[PDB]
RNA sequence: CGUACACGGUGGAUGCCCUGGCAGUCAAGGCGAUGAAGGACGUGCUAAUCUGCGAUAAGCGUCGGUAAGGUGAUAUGAACCGUUUAACCGGCGAUUUCCGAAUGGGGAACCCCGAUCAUUAUCCAAAUGAGGCGAACCGGGGGAACUGAAACAUCUAAGUACCCCGAGGAAAAGAAAUCAACCGAGAUUCCCCCAGUAGCGGCGAGCGAACGGGGAGCAGCCCGAGCCUAAUCAGUGUGUGUGUUGUGGAAGCGUCUGGAAAGGCGCGCGAUACAGGGUGACAGCCCCGUACACAAUGCACAUGCUGUAGCUCGAUGAGUAGG
RNA sequence: GCCUGCGAAGGUGUGCUGUGAGGCAUGCUGGAGGUAUCAGAAGUGCGAAUGCUGACAUAAGUAACGAUAAAGCGGGUGAAAAGCCCGCUCGCCGGAAGACCAAGGGUUCCUGUCCAACGUUAAUCGGGGCAGGGUGAGUCGACCCUAAGGCGAGGCCGAAA
């Protein structure tokens, strides 16, 4: 699964090579990467898509599907960060196969 | 203060405590007074501090 | 001593008061009977208070369309001190 | 001004979707005088609702789980909490206002006490019981009418609707002064059948068994004296299995279309794992999850063990049988 | 055993076929699924109950606004004023549209800012919408008591609320 405490990389978007920590989860299936943010008309770096509106739902918005974590395969992506107290998830961690 | 500061304190100091926050809370009162120092924080601690004490003076 | 009151009063009204005229408002528990607010005042004040008053009051339901009121406001108390010192500082 | 159509509107049908219902099945099954169910009023920095709590008020403590984020539904502003490891999910303890069976007395939630009945009784309420609640199941009493009979007084609807009293998780029955195809069966219910037969009836309409047989489930035992004791009674230790719920974790190619493939075509793979969901379009191999295994809870019933304790002799129950 | 975002179902208009019920094609729209054969399953195919419910047209831009029958002339403010405000003039009510209260209702009271809704016209007005503010007794009243009468307890009656 996908953990706030793991580091991201992203792959599609035009954030695609930008590294950063995950900021949080929603239910909705949608991960905000710590870095990847928006200019507000006020010049702050805060986190969200673009067009012009009001009140509104922070966060880029990226999706799982573009993302990348750890995940073995013949890929370009390459380093990512990962509880550990559990003991068994270390046996995991340690195996090129699961983590 | 902790449960392990309670707890170490003597039947007086839990005493002089308890009327310490009873002190403290009342001064807080000042949120009707709409004052600026005041902080939500310690307001909603000391009735859990004062309760702490209470119920370790039962323990006891 | 400090374990009955609120805010030490508002504006006008409770301001025309205390002003010169020997008198203080304060908002008081409801529960503060008259055994207190002769102590808990007059003991942390820095005076001696004679003649005492606590009220009651409380606004209730509508306001709105179609949502919900039902509460009940809270009261404060007057407390005419002595002729002495006013508090030792809020007032005059 | 008549009709058809066009553009726009009204309106909301239709098509598609559905975080809802309806129905069936398996499992599990009581709550309260240590004062419950329900209700009222409060409680979050701002909060009006709902939910959670209740003045230690959407919370406090401990252990275990879990996990790095979180501050209920609301994704606001401010601020704050967390690695002295919180949020979140599970046992045990503490606290637990007032009314309420409340029960001192009165009362539309407000003011002052074990009220009332009853048992024991050191007769002091001193020690106890009852007085309420709960979806409908079992038992014990009271007991209609519309209606059918194409009228109606028996009959029928009913022993139903409705009234009263009480138990349990289940209730009633029961070891035969029975049955009555016999050198036979042989405790009692229930299911099937026997029967729509025997029987009843303005014999009109209608009403209506049982013995037996085939099954389910099986268990038999207690009251005057003599004697003596492994049934019972009191107490101790204290589960297995099963059932319910919770828990552990990796991995994605080529061509074409497209904003994006979970498409089409080509190639390949796993399967004690041919459930479901998610992911920019129909993904068993992209993520969860499913085999697998683990953990918690309930089950706790039982079994083992300590001290108790057989057996024998005679009779067998009247306002009853019966009229 | 087939079709489909080199676009389906549905809808609108149109072409063709069948005696017909009905089938089928084209264009537009729509934009996600939809069929044929044989064998089934069906809560299976409607104009026609002073029928039920909702919607809508004509009727009509037609019927209706009156004892406390009262307003008028200048001026102020304003984007806008016949009914918001000022002055004058002119009137109405008098057991009363005056004053104080019970019951009942209950914040509708006051101030500021507004008006989309309400005020059977308009509104810069409001008992309207929003946000604040207001109801400070020993001798006032409640609180206390009792009347007709009612209730609970003992007593007495298949049983009992």
């Amino acid at each position: 699964k996908i953990r706030r405490d793991d580091e991201v990389i992203v792959l599609t978007g035009k954030d695609k090579g930008k590294r950063g920590k995950v900021k949080n989860v929603l239910s909705s299936g949608k991960v905000i990467v710590e870095g990847i943010n928006l200019v507000k008309k006020h010049q702050k770096p805060v986190p969200a898509l673009n067009q012009p509106g009001g009140i509104v739902e922070k966060e880029a918005a990226i999706q799982v599907s573009n993302v990348a974590i750890f995940n073995a395969a013949t890929g370009k992506a390459d380093r990512v960060g990962f509880r550990f107290e559990d003991g068994k998830k270390v046996r995991f961690f340690k195996s090129n196969s699961e983590t | 203060m902790k449960a392990k500061e309670l707890r170490e304190k003597s039947v007086e100091e839990l005493n002089t405590e308890l009327l310490n926050l009873l002190r403290e809370q009342f001064n807080l009162r000042m949120q009707a007074a709409s004052g600026q120092l005041q902080q939500s924080h310690l307001l909603k601690q000391v009735r859990r501090d004062v309760a702490r004490v209470k119920t370790l003076l039962n323990e006891k | 001593l400090l374990k009955v009151l609120r805010a030490p009063h508002v504006s006008e009204k409770a301001s025309t008061a205390m002003e010169k005229s020997n008198t203080i408002v304060l908002k008081v528990a409801k529960d503060a009977t008259k055994a207190e607010i002769k102590a808990a005042v007059q003991k942390l004040f820095e005076v001696e208070v004679e003649v005492v008053n606590t009220l009651v009051v409380k606004g209730k339901v509508k306001r709105h369309g179609q949502r919900i009121g039902r509460r009940s406001d809270w009261k404060k108390a007057y407390v005419t001190l002595k002729e002495g010192q006013n508090l030792d500082f809020v007032g005059g």
